[PDB]
């Protein structure tokens, strides 16, 4: 004969941003170079 | 396969646990899509649902997790994005 009045209520959650991503590239950029450190012509005595 | 882990919000138990299940799965499976669902699916038995995987060479992405259920990593050139949320 006893009703009796209850209210219940459950914990809440936290949750969080995130992010992913492959791995990066970058340019580069390079020039050979053409040095000529050459005389015309050494008079040797090998 | 060799494993480098470059974030995670989850416990060091399921971080191994990760990483020795995607290992498995790169042994097992040869296309990221199946790969993937092995992995999402051996979580959502053991740890509840909902989980999401990602395994790929080539991409980026943002997402909302569950807090200490997330990890990102490697295995060699593929990386495998895993997390709870739902």
């Amino acid at each position: 004969i006893r009703w009796e009045t209850k209210s219940c209520q459950t914990a809440s959650i936290a949750t969080a941003s995130a992010s992913a991503q492959a791995r990066n590239h970058v340019d580069a950029q390079v020039q050979t170079e053409a040095p000529v450190p050459v005389s015309v012509q050494p008079p040797s005595q090998y | 396969r060799k494993a480098v882990i470059k974030n995670a919000d989850m416990s060091e138990e399921m971080q191994q646990d990760s990483v020795e299940c995607a290992t498995q799965a790169l042994e097992k499976y040869n296309i990221e899509k199946d790969i993937a669902a092995h992995i999402k699916k051996e979580f959502d038995k053991k740890y509840n649902p909902t989980w999401h995987c990602i395994v790929g060479r080539n991409f980026g992405s943002y997402v909302t997790h569950e807090t200490k259920h997330f990890i990102y990593f490697y295995l060699g050139q593929v990386a495998i994005l895993l997390f709870k949320s739902g």
